[PDB]
């Protein structure tokens, strides 16, 4: 009769589904509360500055 | 939290008086002596003099 396509025919899938997703590259930036400077600035007197 | 103190301007009036004692000798002079003292500038001079 004449030939067909591969993709002509219907497909039913004979395999089981993994979908393992990769964890993120991320960045870490510096962060802190209160700077070395701003301990030092919370003094209500400073001796040396005096 | 805030930790820092809150800062604002502020302007001194005083005077330095100072008051020495001197001993003339033959060939030198000596201090005995040096009192030196802040004084307040009272308003009226705050005000009518210096501003």
């Amino acid at each position: 009769s004449h030939q067909l396509s591969r993709a002509d025919i219907t497909t039913v899938s004979t395999f089981i589904d993994l979908n393992i997703t990769m964890l993120e590259d991320h960045e870490f930036v510096p962060l802190e509360v209160y700077t070395r400077h701003e301990i030092k600035d919370s003094g209500l007197l400073d001796y040396t500055e005096v | 939290e805030n930790i820092a103190p809150y800062k604002f301007k502020a302007t001194m009036y005083y005077k330095d008086v100072t008051v020495s004692q001197v001993w003339f000798g033959h060939r030198y002079s000596q201090f005995m002596g040096i009192f030196e003292d802040r004084a307040p500038v009272p308003f009226e001079e705050v005000i009518d003099k210096i501003n």
